[PDB]
C-alpha cells in the first residue's frame, strides 16, 4: 500500500517514435470513398513519446501531468495493464477516476479514494482455478462520495502468460472536450521487441464518460505490499496537440490513410 | 456547352419556412433577376449546341461500298454494333472525361437535362 | 448567425429576436447566391466565346477549307474531322507540313 | 394552368412556347419514428419527492439514459409556484430523442431564475455550473420563501459568486477557497481590489422576488451521436418506404423519402453523410437495417401552350419528378400531363428536354 | 425597413433612431444599383462582342 515495491525504480526518460499513431475516428459519421479533413487534439506523426517498461527487477510507475490530452500505447503479452488512475491531486481531497480491466468490460469508478503510494490489486492462489481474476484492493483503503459509475461493453481478451517478444497491443486516447471524456480504443496483435513497429491502424470509439472532473495529472495502474512484483510489459505515453489531419475513408467506413499537414 | 443549372430562390435560402418566406418579399425582385439570369444561361448553353453541333438539317449516311483511296475511316466513323452510336475515337473521348448530379438535386439545385442527347449530337457529327 | 438551421433559431430566440438572425442568414445566402450567378454569367461569356470559335472552326475547317494560318492547326490545312465529346467538341485536323 | 402563365408573364396574352410558373414539391403524408423497446425511465418525478435540494455547486444528479423520460408521473402542470420553460415541455419530450438525462436539483434566488438559459451566461452559469447547449427542457421552480428562507438571511446554502474565468458548458468548480475574483489576480488572500469568492444567501421573507428562494429542477440533455432507444409512448407508426415522410432516426430529425440501402456501417457508426456533409444514410436502432436517406422529390412546373390567338390547350410539364397524384405520360424529362405521345418524328416546335419536343397539331 | 419612402422614416423616427432604418434602405439600394451596374457590364461585353 503505502510502501512501494522493492524492484520499483525510476527509469531514464528515453524516447521513441510513433509512426502513424494518434489517428482515430473523430465521430460516428460513415463515409465512403471521400477525403475529409478534420482538426482535433491529435498526436503528430513522427513525434517522440516517453519510453518506459516494467518487469518483475525493474518497475517504473511515474506520475505524469495531463494538460492538452494524453495518448496511450500499451504493448502487452499476458495483458498486465488493468487501466489508469486519473484525477487532480490523486487523493481523497477531490474526485479520482480509475479504470479496472477484468478482461471482460472496462469499469470506470469516479469516487473519493484514499491514495496508496503504490496502487496495486492482489492476484493470488494460482494453484487451483486461476481464472486470472482480480481480488484484493491495494489501491485505495476507503471509498465514499462517488459522483459517477459506469460499465462498458464486453470484449475478448487473453490473459494467459506467454514468453518471448511482445504480442498484444492496446492503443488508447483520453481527452477532455467540454467536460465530456471521450476514450477511443484499438486492440490488435503485433510482433515487437522494443520500441514501436511501423504500421497503420485506426482507433474505434470505446466509451463516452460525461463526468466533468478536472484532471491535472495521471498515474498508471500496472498490476499483476513490498513483496508483490509486476509482470512483463511495456507502456508509452503520448501528448495530444491541435493538429489537422486528412483522413482517407474507404467503402467500409474505416480510415485507410492519414496525412499530417502540419509536419512536412 | 456547360451544365444547365436552375436554382429556386426560396428553396435554396430557406425551405419549409413560412415566416422566412415573408422576409423574402421585403427584399424585392431578387428572385426574378437571379432566376431569369440562370434560365438565360440554360437557353444560351442550348443555343451553343445548335450553332456548333448541327450545321445543316440534312442527314448524310455512309455508303456500304467503301473505296477511299487507301484511307481507313473506321476509327472516325461510328460503330453500329455498339448499343450507343459512337466512333472508335469517341470511345476514349467519352471514357477519359468524367451520383453527383442527383446529389446536387438533394439540396434544392435543379439540373436541367440538355435538349440534344448523346445520340442526337453523335448523329449531327 | 447562431446556426445554419432555422429550426435551431426558432426554438431558442423569441419571434422578434429570431427575425434578426434569420435576416443574417438571408443576406449571406443571397450574397452567396448572387456570387454564384455572377460567376456563372462571367463563365457564360467564355463558353460562348469558345462556342463562336468552335462554330467558326466547324464552318471553315470542316465544311470548307480555311487558308488562315494557325487557325485549323499548324501547317497547311486540308480537311477537318469533328468528334463529339462531353460538354464540348474535338476537332481532328489534317495538315500539310 | 394557362392563367398561371399570365400572372407569371404579367400579360393577358401568352405566346407559343414553354414557360415556367411554379415549383412542384411533395409534402410528407406521415411521420415515421422507429426505435427499439423501452429499457428504463428517467427520474423526472423521483427528484420531486426529495426533502430538500442542495446548493448551486452541490447539486445532486441521477444518470438514467435511454432518453424516454418517465411520462407516467408528471408534476409539471400547474403544481408549483411558477414555470419558465424553453424548447419543448416534458410532455413533449416524448417526441424527442436524447442519450443521457441528468436530473439536477438546486436552490437559487429570484434574480437567478431568469439567468438560467441553455449554454448561456449568468451568475450561477459561468461560475458554479453551466448548462450544456443541448438543453431543450423546462426550468421548473417552486417558491420556498415560506420554508427555506429565514429572517436576516439564510446562510446555510452557499454559492461561489466570483471565478477567475467563465465556465464552459458542462463544467463545474466546487472549490470554496479564496481564488482570483476579477481579471487581475490578487495572489491568494483577499485584498488588492479582489473579493471573497464564496457567498451566502441573503434571503429575507419580507422582500421582493429577487431575494426569495426557489427550488429549481433542470434536466440535462445530450444531443450527441449516441442513439436513443425510445421515442414517445406511441413509437412506430409503421415504416413504409418509397414515400415522402417526416422521419426522426437516431436523434436526427428530417423530411425525405426512405429507401433500403446495402451500405455496411461500422457497429460504432450510427449514420453516414455524403460529400456535401449532409445526411446520406442511417441505421435502424431497433433491428439491423440500413436506410438510405433521400429528400422528397421536387421539380419545376413548366406550362406548354400555343399562342393565345391559336388555342387554349395547355400541357403541364413536371421536370425531373414522377407524378404519383394525377393523358399522363412519362419521359426522360419528367411527368408530362396534357399531351399525347406520337411515335412519329416531327420538327421541334416547343422544346422540352432529352430530345422530346411538343407541338399543337390534329 | 418600415417603409420604402424615406420621408416616412424621416417624419417618424428620431434622428438617432432613423439612422438604423436609413442604413437599411441605402445598403439595399446600393446592392440593387451595384447589381444593375454589374449586369450592364456583362451585357456590355456581349454587345461589344
Amino acid at each position: 500500500q503505502c510502501v512501494n515495491f522493492t524492484t520499483r525504480t525510476q527509469l531514464p526518460p528515453a524516447y521513441t517514435n510513433s509512426f502513424t499513431r494518434g489517428v482515430y475516428y473523430p465521430d460516428k459519421v460513415f463515409r465512403s470513398s471521400v477525403l475529409h479533413s478534420t482538426q482535433d487534439l491529435f498526436l503528430p506523426f513522427f513525434s517522440n513519446v516517453t519510453w518506459f517498461h516494467a518487469i518483475h527487477k525493474r518497475f517504473a510507475n511515474p506520475v505524469l501531468p495531463f494538460n492538452d490530452g494524453v495518448y496511450f500505447a500499451s504493448t502487452e503479452k499476458s495483458n498486465i495493464i488493468r487501466g489508469w488512475i486519473f484525477g487532480t491531486t490523486l487523493d481523497s481531497k477531490t474526485q479520482s477516476l480509475l479504470i479496472v480491466n477484468n478482461a471482460t468490460n472496462v469499469v470506470i469508478k469516479v469516487c473519493e479514494f484514499q491514495f496508496c503510494n503504490d496502487p496495486f490489486l492482489g492476484v493470488y492462489y494460482h494453484k487451483n482455478n486461476k481464472s486470472w481474476m482480480e481480488s484484493e484492493f491495494r489501491v485505495y483503503s476507503s471509498a465514499n462520495n462517488c459522483t459517477f459509475e459506469y460499465v462498458s461493453q464486453p470484449f475478448l481478451m487473453d490473459l494467459e502468460g506467454k514468453q518471448g517478444n511482445f504480442k498484444n497491443l492496446r492503443e488508447f486516447v483520453f481527452k477532455n472536450i467540454d467536460g465530456y471524456f471521450k476514450i477511443y480504443s484499438k486492440h490488435t496483435p503485433i510482433n515487437l521487441v522494443r520500441g514501436l513497429p511501423q504500421g497503420f491502424s485506426a482507433l474505434e470509439p470505446l466509451v463516452d464518460l460525461p463526468i466533468g472532473i478536472n484532471i491535472t495529472r495521471f498515474q498508471t495502474l500496472h498490476i499483476s505490499s513490498s513483496g508483490w512484483t509486476a509482470g512483463a510489459a511495456a507502456y508509452y505515453v503520448g501528448y495530444l496537440q491541435p493538429r489537422t489531419f486528412l483522413l482517407k475513408y474507404n467503402e467500409n467506413g474505416t480510415i485507410t490513410d492519414a496525412v499530417d499537414c502540419a509536419l512536412d | 456547352s456547360m451544365t444547365k443549372t436552375s436554382v429556386d430562390c426560396t428553396m435554396y435560402i430557406c425551405g419549409d419556412s413560412t415566416e422566412c418566406s415573408n422576409l423574402l418579399l421585403q427584399y424585392g425582385s431578387f428572385c426574378t433577376q437571379l432566376n431569369r439570369a440562370l434560365t438565360g444561361i440554360a437557353v444560351e448553353q442550348d443555343k451553343n449546341t445548335q450553332e456548333v453541333f448541327a450545321q445543316v438539317k440534312q442527314i448524310y449516311k455512309t455508303p456500304p461500298i467503301k473505296d477511299f483511296g487507301g484511307f481507313n475511316f473506321s476509327q472516325i466513323l461510328p460503330d453500329p454494333s455498339k448499343p450507343s452510336k459512337r466512333s472508335f475515337i469517341e470511345d476514349l473521348l467519352f471514357n477519359k472525361v468524367t451520383d453527383l448530379i442527383c446529389a446536387q438535386k438533394f439540396n434544392g439545385l435543379t439540373v436541367l437535362p440538355p435538349l440534344l442527347t448523346d445520340e442526337m449530337i453523335a448523329q449531327y457529327t | 448567425a447562431i446556426s445554419s438551421v432555422l429550426n435551431d433559431i426558432l426554438s431558442r430566440l423569441d419571434p422578434p429576436e429570431a427575425e434578426v438572425q434569420i435576416d443574417r442568414l438571408i443576406t449571406g445566402r443571397l450574397q452567396s447566391l448572387q456570387t454564384y450567378v455572377t460567376q456563372q454569367l462571367i463563365r457564360a461569356a467564355e463558353i460562348r466565346a469558345s462556342a463562336n470559335l468552335a462554330a467558326t472552326k466547324m464552318s471553315e475547317c470542316v465544311l470548307g477549307q480555311s487558308k488562315r494560318v494557325d487557325f485549323c492547326g499548324k501547317g497547311y490545312h486540308l480537311m477537318s474531322f469533328p468528334q463529339s465529346a462531353p460538354h464540348g467538341v474535338v476537332f481532328l485536323h489534317v495538315t500539310y507540313v | 394552368p394557362l392563367s398561371e402563365t399570365k400572372c407569371t408573364l404579367k400579360s393577358f396574352t401568352v405566346e407559343k412556347g414553354i414557360y415556367q410558373t411554379s415549383n412542384f414539391r411533395v409534402q410528407p403524408t406521415e411521420s415515421i419514428v422507429r426505435f427499439p423497446n423501452i429499457t428504463n425511465l428517467c427520474p423526472f418525478g423521483e427528484v420531486f419527492n426529495a426533502t430538500r435540494f442542495a446548493s448551486v455547486y452541490a447539486w445532486n444528479r441521477k444518470r438514467i439514459s435511454n432518453c424516454v423520460a418517465d411520462y407516467s408521473v408528471l408534476y409539471n402542470s400547474a403544481s408549483f409556484s411558477t414555470f419558465k420553460c424553453y424548447g419543448v415541455s416534458p410532455t413533449k419530450l416524448n417526441d424527442l430523442c436524447f442519450t443521457n438525462v441528468y436530473a439536477d436539483s438546486f436552490v437559487i434566488r429570484g434574480d437567478e431564475v431568469r439567468q438560467i438559459a441553455p449554454g448561456q451566461t449568468g451568475n450561477i452559469a459561468d461560475y458554479n455550473y453551466k448548462l450544456p447547449d443541448d438543453f431543450t427542457g423546462c426550468v421548473i421552480a417552486w417558491n420556498s420563501n415560506n420554508l427555506d428562507s429565514k429572517v436576516g438571511g439564510n446562510y446555510n446554502y452557499l454559492y461561489r459568486l466570483f471565478r477567475k474565468s467563465n465556465l464552459k458548458p458542462f463544467e463545474r468548480d466546487i472549490s470554496t477557497e479564496i481564488y482570483q475574483a476579477g481579471s487581475t489576480p490578487c495572489n491568494g488572500v483577499k485584498g488588492f481590489n479582489c473579493y471573497f469568492p464564496l457567498q451566502s444567501y441573503g434571503f429575507q421573507p419580507t422582500y421582493g422576488v429577487g431575494y426569495q428562494p426557489y427550488r429549481v429542477v433542470v434536466l440535462s440533455f445530450e444531443l450527441l451521436h449516441a442513439p436513443a432507444t425510445v421515442c414517445g409512448p406511441k413509437k412506430s407508426t409503421n415504416l413504409v418506404k418509397n414515400k415522402c415522410v417526416n422521419f426522426n432516426f437516431n436523434g436526427l430529425t428530417g423530411t425525405g423519402v426512405l429507401t433500403e440501402s446495402n451500405k455496411k456501417f461500422l457497429p460504432f457508426q450510427q449514420f453516414g453523410r455524403d460529400i456535401a456533409d449532409t445526411t446520406d444514410a442511417v441505421r435502424d436502432p431497433q433491428t439491423l437495417e440500413i436506410l438510405d436517406i433521400t429528400p422528397c422529390s421536387f421539380g419545376g412546373v413548366s406550362v406548354i401552350t400555343p399562342g393565345t390567338n391559336t388555342s387554349n390547350q395547355v400541357a403541364v410539364l413536371y421536370q425531373g419528378v414522377n407524378c404519383t397524384e394525377v393523358n399522363v405520360f412519362q419521359t426522360r424529362a419528367g411527368c408530362l400531363i396534357g399531351a399525347e405521345h406520337v411515335n412519329n418524328s416531327y420538327e421541334c416546335d416547343i422544346p422540352i428536354g432529352a430530345g422530346i419536343c411538343a407541338s399543337y397539331q390534329t
